[PDB]
């Protein structure tokens, strides 16, 4: 869902500066396992979390500011 | 679709050479009437008796 | 002496359209109408003389861009 | 002559600084009313967009039809938006606290409502096409004949009252609301509420599929900031007024109970607190209505002008009239008759 | 009617001045009006003040001239 | 019982349909009988001139105004009675002279506003009631609404009812401005010693006589009574008369007024003078309802005429009032017909009529007597009490010069004679159908009354003694 | 639970009407020194003001209680001149 | 609550007869008209749709004596009671006037005045009214009999003064 | 079709016609009927059954009727 | 001084800040960038802005009443109720007579197939 | 404070500016535009003269519905020495702000009444003849 | 009796009391204080007040310059009242005032710190509030229990005080 | 109510006092502008001599 | 008294000189019922009543009426027409 509970944990499971990275980057708080990263460099994610719309559960962090 | 557009006529063939020569004059008189109406109308940047020798020259052809 | 009479609409007036429509409106009540389409006149029949079956399949899901299937179905019936 | 001038900044910052999240807010419901996210692209939780709007907004250009006294669009962008904010004086925020207290509050507060239709009828004759004169004319005939049952409930709202200060009302509420009693009333004001703005149950006249690509003359600019603010003025300024006459005003309960438990005595603290729940009744109040009119924009379509002057006329006023007739024979049955 | 009435709905500046004439002319028929002159006349003053502007104007006009 | 027959009767207009129009007027018709029938004994509230005043200090009730009360339902049975009943039973007749759907309504608001003036003490009660009848009028003019002349009188008819309506509330301003009071007891022949309310009521006489065609606003009301159509006219050219006229006279506001007394004499002269070279039917007839407000002029200056006001009031509204009625038989024998609205226009048109009847033609005959003042008739006793009055005050130069107005008049009046009684050489042997009885019956019963209207000189006199003093 | 992004800026508006009505009794009551505000002008409590303005010396509404009046109190009553309103 | 404070005239005749009051309460009226004062209310309530029938077999409207619709006979109906009830007000309350016969109301207002005196109660009845409103609405219907021409008012008022001797 | 039948040929079937039909006209004109009828009827039955009126509310300083009589006290 | 002229003054400068900000801020000012004979009308517009004349004004009628409600007790009832009981029937003149009824001529053709 | 003097002697200046204006327009749109203006001018002199309620009630009579009547109508057209200030007391009689509205609703409705039922019949009047003109019924 | 003008200008006289009225003891009483007295000060100079307004009545055009004698009485007897209460129950009816600064004066606002004044008062001063006008079976509306208006904010002080007047038994 | 009413002879005789000052006070003004030429002074603009507030002061 | 006189002057003379336009006719009425008022009004004002306010409400009230009636005399006047 989209629930402040769920967006809570999540920051906390984190941690505060990768959170506010991710604010910055996403507007999402979103806490995967690190599946595996890029010849490019950029670090990919998959989410366990039982709240989860479908195809929301894999997601890229990039690396530069300037992604696409 | 009962009714039709304002100037639109039924379309109907005449037998005669010379009712189609009328109905021809008739024609020329009409594009001759509107068309001080068509350069106001299409906002053109020219005058209207270039239009009335247009419309003359291409009845000539 | 005719209606003042308008444009309905160039662009946007009904989603998924170009609905140029002539209205003549004389109490905001239609006496009569008179839509021109054409305005997405792509030509397509004197293209698909020119293409073998084979090939001329996906003018028809083009065609009805709303339910393509029926008109892939319709032909190939 | 310096707490004064503070003053009416910090009224201007708790209402023109709230208005653009309004707009923002409008979005973030209409997301989660039809099963999508908000605005989350353009700031930190994506708030502050209203501030992109309005900066882009402020940086195109001054365009301006051929066929439109230029004076005149400038004039009528100017007096929407300073109509819906010179209503602002005599909201009340807790106990008496209005901008200048003055014993003929619903008078200045509904005259300017009167002014409102003023703007939205001059603005249509500008750029004079035939489509662009006659949606004006659709548009301010609706909007004086609701503008009259807006206008006419609040003489029977004040036949509880008999007195046009508006703070007086609230006190005079202390004991039970209006709306509790009076139900239905709370009904045709809803429904009268959102058609004195643009609000699409009720705004066919934004129709931009029947007029030449024309919603009102797409004028744009910061021009275009204008009657849009003032649009969305509007809207919590007829909440403000659905909150004071209608509901609660700043009203929550007694809370004296609570205030000897806690104090012990006057100081500024206490003045801060009640201040603030007195304003936060009020704010909650006016928060839940201005979601109700979101929650309303969305689930229903638009109307015929027919079914709207039907709508005005026919079905809603001579129940007004009804109400004219059992309102004051019930203050009649009972001695009841209110004083000053 | 709004005879006396005033703004508060009380009665006005010049009642008195209204009633002392009234009673000036409930008891007086006419032929015999004449009397009621000065009655009136002191209703007038206070309506206009004529007799009050010419008594402050010629004063005025001696603090003007010294 | 007027709104009390509005409040029911508007609710059945709009309950009805368009074919019920003939009916609901013979309804009001009848309605209008009774009262005046049942309820006519209100005459013994007074003995001695003893006067109400009514609703707190604001109306005013009399053994005068009680009289104009009844007058105006007299001649509202009879205009109502026009309506209801058909002319003929022709196809003309029902394309012609039938009525709108809301008219009869606006009748009864404009005899409420005719009645608030006469009764009115206050002049709140007078600026409200004369708005009241200037929209009356104005609507009545307007009803007809697919006629250019219709329209574009009542749009003449409506300025100039705005300039006396701001002129009147002008007059009442200045009078509150320099007095605080609006009623008249206010007057007594003291202040008017020793204060300059001259010019003041002399302004409020103006702007409350500028509404009838005094003559320096001479030609509007006049192209209003021909642009008119034929029907409309004959009861706004006599209301409006006669309402604030019965106010006028009923306080004397302007005594020895040297600008009434003027405009007088400019009335009676340009009106009988304008009178003279016309071919347009309801210009002359509109000329004479001129003079015949000259002569109320005359009776405004006056100190106490409740005599000579009131029976030259029942004598204009009989005569002028049939005329008119009269000249609606005549158009059945006309060989020349325009203008749906307005079916006679010329004078010359009715040039045969009396080798149609002998008897609408003696009708007539007798009542243009009657406007000129011909002795055995009631039209005339008029001008000889009237003369009765003047030089009981001395106005001598303007008995001379009513003598003038007198035989410029009667000059124009038999111009219609002159037409009336020529050769036609089309003469009518048999015509199908008969003139509505009670219709005609009506026209029979107005002009006994003037002609056999010296009978009861004497007992009105008795009446005028014992009731009115 | 809820969708709280929905009700973030509602948290907003819900912020910015309390702090405004904070610093609306604050300013008040600095202005009126340490009482409420005067919700219902009367004449009465017009012309009563005014005369307390009088007796109090100075201040607004210092609200005094005295057995008798200052020796100022018989000078500082003061009338009203009104403009000729031409 | 009863005190008039105004000087009202004492028994000042409108006629040759006594009076007993300057505006009779409305049910009063009722209560002292006579019984040929309702065969005016019961002929006038006739007399409209037989004048209708009258009007139409004098002139008809379409050329044929044909009776009108039921609709109109109940809406003159309806105006034959509004012209009866004027008539029957009218014509009752001149009695208290004393400018008709003034014989056997001028009896009843011996007893029912000296009924409630001997009740201990007001003379007239207890108003819901400050006096001044008393005065003010009395006022409004002071004479107002007259003019029914024009419009019905009525007193539904029960003030204290009313012309009497001295209560 | 619901046409109409008429309100002089049965009133009380009329009643409900326009009840089950046009109910703008006919739950607007019931409150506005029960207004003035209720206000006829009840305000005896209250003033002798609930409770009787208040006291009226003075208007000025009410002045009694007396004759100056010797008031001391206070001379200097 | 007091803050409430000030509040109606200072709003028209805010707008002229707004206003002119567009004109300081704006650039490309103004590039380069039929109606012969008719207007259409029902009475259904005319005549609703007219009629709302009365039923506008008759509110500022009953307004003062409102405030005085107290002193007029059982009487000014009965006045402005008489008042009332005029304008409603006032009022339902229009709504027998259908005065905003717009109708439409799409009838379909009532009249049946009589034939030969 | 002395700029405070001339309040009154501005408005009225002002207003003999914006009347030329009325009589001096090519439109006529452009006339009932200064037309509205007069109407607040108007208003302001209300206030300044000590009226803060008639200055109120015109906004929403005369700005309110007839000036906006007059522009729905054109919108609709086709094809284009007593320098003495006055010396004011202060009494205590009065003990309720029964203000000029109060009392214009007693007088409307105790002393005179009768208007207010007359004009009952003037607003009737403004019902029956539009729909007595525009509808041409049937 | 008139509202302000446009631009009024405020103006005083620095003059006196010509010659035959002696000084009086006015009242510097601010409006709190004599609004919270004032029923007391209308119980006990109730013929004298009375007797100013027939005085006044009677004095028709003499008016202001008649009853300077009795303007002198009227107002000393309740100088004479406001002082004793200055002597007697100055805590309560201070609080009384203190609790009633606030409110805009609205009397609904200060219940229990009245009925603490109504005992004292009438214990030393013995003087009893009164309304005339009200006519038997009908609560004087300030002696009523559970009223609808109850106030915004009691004061802390007075509730306290109300607390103790229970505790003391003086209540 | 009552207690507005039971205040109103006392601010009533204050400023019935306040009157009685002022306007004296102004009469004799007035007649020390009048000092010399002859001319009334304490003549009363009425015909009816009361005691009444003078108005229309002249501006300062 | 100034004003009210002025404003009702200069709307008589610009009704006197200006027929042809005939909107204008009806502004400059309108403004005399503004004229009226405000010399009435400073004569309530004067005059410390309402007397003269009780004529000033009612002659709002009929300002009003005649512009709802003299303007559908002139849609009246220009259906008949065409402009």
């Amino acid at each position: 869902s989209s629930s402040l509970y769920r967006v809570l944990r999540n920051a906390w499971e984190v941690g505060p500066r990768s959170y506010w990275k991710q604010l910055n980057s996403i507007g999402d708080t979103k806490s995967g396992r690190l599946v595996g990263t890029d010849i490019y460099g950029n670090k990919f994610y998959e989410t366990d979390h039982q709240d989860e719309i479908h195809l929301r559960t894999r997601y890229v962090e990039y690396k530069e500011k300037d992604y696409d | 679709a009962i009714i039709a557009t304002a100037f639109a006529e039924t379309v109907k063939f005449s037998g005669s050479k010379q009712e189609l020569q009328k109905r021809t004059l008739a024609l020329y008189r009409q594009f001759l009437r509107g068309a001080p109406t068509f350069a106001d109308l299409y906002e053109v940047q020219f005058s209207i008796p270039t239009i009335r020798t247009k419309i003359r020259q291409e009845f000539e052809r | 002496i005719r209606a003042f009479t308008i444009n309905f609409g160039p662009q946007h007036p009904a989603a998924h359209g170009v609905l140029r429509l002539i209205l003549e409106l004389s109490g905001e009540e239609i006496i009569r109408s008179d839509p021109h389409v054409g305005l997405l006149h792509r030509g397509t029949e004197k293209l698909i003389e020119y293409k073998t079956y084979m090939q001329a399949l996906p003018y028809f899901d083009r065609l009805d861009y709303v339910s393509m299937m029926t008109n892939e179905q319709v032909f190939s019936l | 002559m310096i707490i004064n001038i503070v003053e009416i900044l910090i009224f201007l910052v708790c209402v023109l600084f709230s208005v653009a999240y309004l707009t923002v807010a409008e979005r973030k419901t209409l997301a989660y009313m039809q099963r999508r996210l908000g605005p989350n692209f353009v700031g930190y939780y994506g708030l502050l967009q209203a501030f992109a709007d309005a900066v882009k907004l402020l940086l195109k250009e001054i365009v301006l039809p051929k066929e439109s006294n230029y004076i005149i669009l400038v004039i009528s962008p100017l007096i929407t938006l300073i109509t819906a904010l010179i209503g602002w004086v005599v909201i009340p925020l807790g106990p008496g606290i209005t901008l200048g207290e003055l014993n003929l509050g619903i008078l200045f507060s509904l005259a300017i409502g009167s002014l409102g239709v003023f703007g939205s009828l001059l603005s249509g004759w500008s750029s004079n096409s035939k489509y662009s004169l006659l949606g004006s004319i659709r548009s301010t005939a609706q909007l004086i004949s609701y503008e009259l049952i807006l206008t006419s409930i609040f003489i029977i709202i004040i036949m509880f009252v008999s007195s046009l200060n508006i703070t007086t009302i609230i006190e005079t509420q202390r004991v039970v609301w209006y709306c509790i009693p009076l139900l239905p009333l709370l009904l045709i004001f809803f429904i009268a509420s959102v058609a004195e703005t643009a609000r699409p149950p009720f705004d066919l006249t934004e129709s931009e599929s029947e007029l030449v690509a024309g919603y009102f003359t797409e004028y744009s600019g910061s021009p275009f900031v204008f009657f849009f603010l003032a649009e969305y003025s509007n809207i919590i300024l007829i909440s403000a007024f659905n909150g004071y006459l209608l509901l609660g005003g700043y009203l929550s309960f007694n809370y004296s109970y609570l205030f000897n438990i806690l104090f012990n005595d006057y100081s500024y603290v206490s003045f801060l607190f009640e201040g603030l729940i007195n304003s936060s009744a009020y704010a909650i109040k006016l928060v839940f209505l201005m979601f109700s009119f979101i929650w309303v924009r969305a689930a229903f379509p638009r109307f015929t002008y027919d079914n709207l002057i039907n709508f005005c006329w026919i079905i809603l006023l001579p129940l007004l009239f009804g109400i004219f007739l059992i309102i004051p024979s019930t203050l009649y049955i009972f001695d009841s008759f209110p004083t000053l | 009617t709004a005879a006396g009435i005033s703004l508060t709905g009380g009665r006005n500046r010049c009642f008195s001045e209204w009633q002392s004439f009234m009673h000036c002319t409930a008891k007086t028929d006419a032929k015999s009006r004449a009397q009621c002159l000065p009655n009136f006349e002191d209703y007038m003053e206070c309506l206009h003040h004529t007799k009050e502007k010419a008594r402050l104007r010629e004063i005025e006009s001696v603090l003007k001239q010294k | 019982m007027l709104i009390l027959a509005i409040i029911s009767l508007i609710t059945f207009v709009s309950m009805s349909k368009l074919s019920d129009n003939r009916a609901i007027i013979r309804l009001i018709n009848i309605y209008l009988i009774l009262v005046l029938v049942l309820d006519s004994f209100l005459y013994l509230l007074f003995l001695n001139n003893q006067t109400y005043t009514v609703m707190g200090e604001l109306l005013i009730f009399n053994s005068f105004t009680f009289y104009i009360d009844m007058l105006i339902y007299f001649i509202m049975i009879v205009i109502s009675s026009l309506y209801g009943y058909n002319l003929y039973n022709n196809n003309l007749y029902k394309t012609l002279f039938e009525p709108k759907k809301e008219l009869i309504i606006l009748f009864l608001i404009n005899i409420l506003g005719a009645l608030l003036i006469v009764h009115s003490n206050d002049f709140i009660t007078l600026f409200v009631a004369i708005e009241l009848q200037s929209y009356s009028i104005y609507l009545i003019t307007a009803i007809y609404n697919s006629s250019y002349k219709a329209s574009k009188a009542s749009m003449l008819y409506f300025f100039m009812g705005g300039i006396l309506s701001i002129l009147i509330a002008y007059s009442i301003n200045t009078y509150y401005s320099v007095l605080n009071s609006y009623t008249l007891h206010s007057l007594d022949s003291l202040i008017i010693n020793t204060l300059d309310l001259n010019l003041i009521l002399i302004a409020l006489s103006l702007g409350l006589l500028f509404k009838i065609g005094i003559a320096p606003l001479h030609k509007w009301l006049i192209s209003i009574y021909e642009n008119t159509p034929i029907l409309i006219t004959i009861y706004i050219s006599l209301i409006p008369k006669i309402s604030i006229l019965s106010y006028l006279v009923l306080s004397n506001i302007s005594i020895n007024s040297l600008v009434i007394s003027i405009l007088a004499i400019l009335t009676l002269l340009v009106g009988s003078v304008g009178g003279l070279l016309q071919i347009k039917i309801k210009r002359l007839l509109a000329f004479s309802g001129l003079t015949n407000a000259g002569y109320m002029m005359l009776l405004l200056l006056l100190n106490n005429n409740e005599f000579s006001y009131l029976y030259y009031i029942t004598q204009y509204s009989i005569s002028h009032l049939a005329i008119f009625m009269i000249i609606i038989f005549s158009i059945y024998y006309i060989n020349y017909i325009n203008n749906q609205y307005n079916p006679i226009i010329y004078v010359n048109q009715l040039k045969g009529l009396i080798h149609d009847n002998a008897y609408l033609v003696l009708s007539m005959a007798i009542v243009v007597f009657s406007f000129i003042g011909i002795p055995p008739l009631l039209g005339f006793f008029g001008k000889l009490n009237i003369l009765m009055s003047i030089l009981n005050n001395g106005y001598y130069f303007i008995s001379i010069v009513l003598i003038v107005a007198s035989l410029i008049s009667a000059l124009y009046y038999l111009y219609l004679l002159n037409v009336s009684i020529q050769d036609k050489n089309n003469i009518l042997i048999n015509s199908n159908e008969t003139v509505s009885s009670v219709l005609s019956y009506i026209l029979s019963s107005l002009i006994i009354l003037i002609t056999f209207g010296f009978i009861y000189n004497s007992l009105i006199i008795d009446i005028f003694n014992v009731y009115f003093n | 639970a809820i969708p709280f992004e929905a009700l973030l800026p509602y948290g907003i508006i819900f912020g910015l009407l309390t702090a405004g009505g904070g610093a609306m009794q604050v300013l008040h009551v600095y202005r009126n020194g340490g009482v409420r505000d005067r919700f219902a002008i009367d004449q009465w409590d017009s012309q009563m003001m005014e005369r307390d303005l009088r007796l109090n010396g100075g201040q607004g509404r210092k609200q005094v209680d005295q057995a008798t009046a200052p020796e100022a109190f018989k000078h500082n009553h003061v009338w009203k001149s009104e403009r000729p309103l031409i | 609550s009863s005190t008039p404070l105004v000087k009202t005239s004492v028994n000042y005749s409108y006629g040759d007869y006594p009076l007993i009051d300057a505006d009779p309460h409305f049910k009063r009226v009722v209560g002292y008209m006579r019984p040929s004062d309702y065969g005016v209310i019961g002929l006038a309530t006739a007399a409209l749709p037989a004048g209708i029938c009258f009007a139409e077999w004098l002139d008809p409207v379409k050329g044929k004596f044909a009776r009108p619709s039921v609709k109109f006979l109940r809406v003159a109906t309806m105006l034959g009671f509004a012209v009866g009830f004027g008539a029957a007000y009218a014509r009752s309350s001149l009695r208290f006037f004393g400018v008709t016969e003034n014989a056997r109301e001028y009896k009843k207002d011996e007893a029912q005045m000296a009924a409630r005196k001997a009740a201990g109660l007001e003379p007239y009845g207890t108003s819901s009214l400050t006096p001044e409103l008393q005065e003010i609405a009395a006022k409004n219907s002071a004479h107002s009999i007259a003019g029914l021409f024009i419009f019905p008012w009525f007193n539904f008022v029960n003030h204290p003064y009313h012309g009497r001797e001295q209560k | 079709i619901n046409a109409n039948p008429g309100f002089w040929n049965g009133p009380f079937r009329y009643l409900r016609w326009s009840a089950h039909n046009r109910p703008h006209l006919f739950f607007a004109f019931a409150i506005g009927i029960a207004g003035p009828v209720a206000a006829l009827t009840l305000t005896p039955l209250r003033r002798k059954y609930l409770y009787p009126d208040h006291s009226p509310l003075p208007q000025s300083y009410p002045l009694p009727q007396r004759a100056r009589e010797g008031l001391t006290g206070f001379d200097d | 001084m007091n803050t409430f002229i000030i509040f109606i003054i200072l709003i028209p400068i805010v707008g002229f800040a707004l206003l002119a900000v567009n004109i300081l801020l704006a650039v490309y000012k103004p590039y380069n960038e039929f109606n012969q004979t008719r207007l259409a009308f029902n009475a259904a517009f005319i005549l609703v802005a007219i009629l709302f004349l009365p039923f506008d004004l008759e509110i500022s009628t009953l307004l003062p009443y409102v405030m005085s409600i107290y002193l007029v007790s059982n009487y000014g009832f009965t006045i402005v109720l008489l008042f009332l009981l005029i304008l409603i029937i006032g009022f339902v003149y229009e709504i027998n007579t259908n005065a905003l009824k717009i109708n439409k001529h799409n009838k379909p053709n009532t009249d049946s197939l009589i034939y030969k | 404070m002395y700029l405070t003097y001339y309040f009154i002697e501005i408005t009225i200046f002002l207003a003999i500016l914006c009347t030329i204006f009325i009589i001096s327009a090519k439109n006529p749109m452009v006339s009932i535009l200064y037309m509205i203006a007069l109407f607040v001018i108007a208003a302001m002199y209300l206030y300044l003269i000590g009226l803060g309620i008639f200055s109120l009630l015109y906004i929403m009579i005369y700005i309110g519905a007839i000036a906006v009547l007059f522009l729905f109508i054109i919108t609709l057209l086709d094809i284009n020495g007593n320098d003495y200030n006055t010396i004011i007391t202060q009494d205590w009689f009065n003990i309720e702000n029964t203000t000029l509205l109060t009392t214009i609703g007693n007088v409307l409705l105790t002393n005179n009444a009768f208007i207010l039922l007359v004009l009952a019949i003037v607003l009737l009047l403004g019902i029956i003849g539009p729909i007595s003109i525009t509808m041409k019924h049937k | 009796p008139r509202e302000a003008a446009a631009h009024w200008v405020p103006f005083e006289d620095k003059a006196n009391m010509p010659d035959n009225v002696p000084d009086v003891v006015e009242v510097g009483a601010t409006s709190a204080p004599l609004l919270s007295a004032s029923y007391f000060i209308g119980a006990k100079c109730k013929p004298y007040n009375d007797d100013f307004m027939l005085c006044r009545e009677e004095s028709q055009g003499s008016g202001a310059i008649d009853c300077l004698k009795e303007g002198r009485r009227v107002t000393r007897c309740a100088v004479s009242v406001i002082e004793d209460i200055n002597k007697s129950c100055l805590d309560e009816f201070r609080l009384h005032w203190q609790c009633l600064e606030q409110n805009n004066h609205q009397l609904s606002g200060c219940r229990k710190a009245e009925a603490l004044l109504n005992k004292c008062v009438f214990t030393k001063l013995n003087l009893e509030k009164k309304i005339p006008g009200l006519r038997p079976d009908e609560e004087p509306v300030f002696l009523k229990k559970d009223p609808w208006i109850k106030p915004a904010v009691d004061d802390f002080k007075s509730v306290r005080a109300y607390a103790e007047a229970k505790k003391n038994g003086t209540l | 109510l009552w207690a507005r009413i039971y205040l109103m002879p006392l601010l009533q005789a204050e400023e019935d006092r306040q009157t009685v000052r002022r306007s004296i006070a102004q009469l004799e003004r007035e007649k020390e502008i009048m000092k010399g030429t002859g001319f009334d002074v304490d003549k009363s603009v009425y015909n009816d001599g009361k005691f009444h507030a003078p108005a229309l002061m002249i501006p300062p | 008294m100034f004003i009210g006189t002025i404003i009702l002057v200069l709307s008589f003379l610009g009704f006197v000189f200006n027929r042809r336009n005939i909107i204008l006719a009806f502004i400059c009425l309108e403004t005399m019922l503004l004229g009226i008022n405000l010399i009435l009004l400073r004569n309530s004002v004067l005059f410390d009543d309402i007397s003269g306010s009780l004529f000033a409400i009612v002659i709002i009230i009929l300002a009003g009426v005649e512009s709802a009636i003299g303007l559908s005399l002139l849609v009246s006047y220009y259906r008949l027409r065409g402009v």
